[PDB]
């Protein structure tokens, strides 16, 4: 399921802003 | 609607155009505890000493604002927030520089992220995420209307108060522009495809970035993602979006609208403005005056244990506040 693969990916602690 | 925003341009254009400086003093707060982190500072739980009141203290070290060449950006920021006024969007109460850092002093806001509580819920009921969805649509109409695009959206910077509304924090990307503008900035899954091919943007970047939200609430994950940007920007340029079997017709509507990739076909940017939004069938039971009256009854209130209690944000190493003896970057930030 969609919800398992995004428990499991490394992005779902808080993102870092993008600079530059 | 129309009057209401052109009374409040008079007011922000006052402050904007004399930005309030140097309101308070370090050794005026009591440093308790760390609330956030980020690149080049931290937010942390501070005491008025005077009043014995609670805020949110947000410091940044000017020598990393400069190596990260976020000076612009920071100024922006600071000048921006001191002359905003809307219930969504959190106060700044002061503001004041030393030799080594900046300070920009915020009301405490005690409920957490959102990002927090989305994350350990799972997802949000489309009845209690159109609740926040609802207040940054009038945030932005809001914003927007005083030519300010504000660029950061995500439930990282929407905090929850004791009413259980949403706070707007984080002025790191705000700035007024009239034309267009071409910075790189913001969060890889909030990013809208314009930004990405890198071409002039405008506004409509905050309407795609709503798009993400509302699905993230609803859904409990974003529209985009992967582990590696480069791989998230793919699926953002794309134009395919699928959504969860449980969302509705007229979810799965809006979000279409939202997350287009077509400028001339984006919800928030075509001729009617925000009020393609606003008249959209899945904001049908939403009362746009109740909710900027604060009269809508919150979905969720936050627990708490007494003022100055953090138990609703996450543990974070602590670290020693030094002022160096010596001014660095003076010339940079002297508006500030
Ligand atoms: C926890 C909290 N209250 N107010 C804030 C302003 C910016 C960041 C965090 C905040």
């Amino acid at each position: 399921t969609t919800y398992a693969d995004f428990i499991a990916s490394g992005r779902t602690g808080r993102r870092n802003a993008i600079h530059d | 609607v129309k009057e209401f925003l052109a009374k409040a341009k008079e007011d922000f254009l006052k402050k904007w155009e004399n930005p309030a400086q140097n309101t308070a003093h370090l050794d005026q707060f009591e440093r308790i505890k760390t609330l956030g982190t980020g690149s080049f500072g931290r937010v942390m739980l501070v005491k008025h000493m005077e009043t014995g009141n609670h805020y949110a203290m947000k410091i940044l070290d000017k020598q990393k604002v400069v190596k990260l060449k976020q000076i612009e950006h920071t100024l922006n920021e600071k000048r921006i927030l001191q002359a905003v006024n809307f219930p969504f969007l959190v106060k700044l109460e002061f503001s004041f520089k030393d030799n080594s850092n900046l300070y920009m002093v915020m009301e405490y806001v005690p409920g957490g992220e959102m990002f927090s509580h989305l994350r350990r819920i799972g997802r949000f009921s489309e009845p209690h995420a159109r609740f926040y969805a609802a207040q940054i649509v009038l945030t932005f109409e809001y914003l927007h209307s005083l030519d300010l695009i504000y660029r950061d959206l995500k439930p990282e910077n929407l905090l929850i108060d004791q009413q259980g509304y949403i706070q707007v924090t984080d002025f790191g990307f705000a700035k007024r522009v009239k034309g267009r503008t071409w910075t790189l900035c913001g969060t890889p899954e909030y990013l809208a495809p314009e930004i990405i091919l890198s071409k002039g943007y405008n506004k409509a970047v905050d309407w795609w970035a709503l798009g993400v939200l509302i699905y993230e609430m609803a859904a409990g994950y974003p529209p985009f993602f992967a582990d590696q940007p480069i791989q998230i920007y793919e699926k953002i340029v794309s134009g395919k979006v699928r959504f969860p079997s449980h969302f509705s017709s007229d979810l799965k509507d809006l979000l279409r609208n939202l997350l287009q990739v077509d400028l001339t076909k984006r919800f928030g940017n075509l001729k009617d403005g925000v009020n393609d939004i606003k008249n959209h069938k899945w904001f049908a039971t939403t009362d746009w005056i109740a909710i900027y009256q604060r009269k809508v009854e919150a979905p969720f209130i936050p627990k708490f244990k007494g003022p100055g209690d953090t138990s609703n944000f996450d543990d974070y190493e602590e670290e020693e506040i030094r002022v160096s003896i010596n001014e660095k970057c003076g010339k940079e930030f002297s508006e500030f």
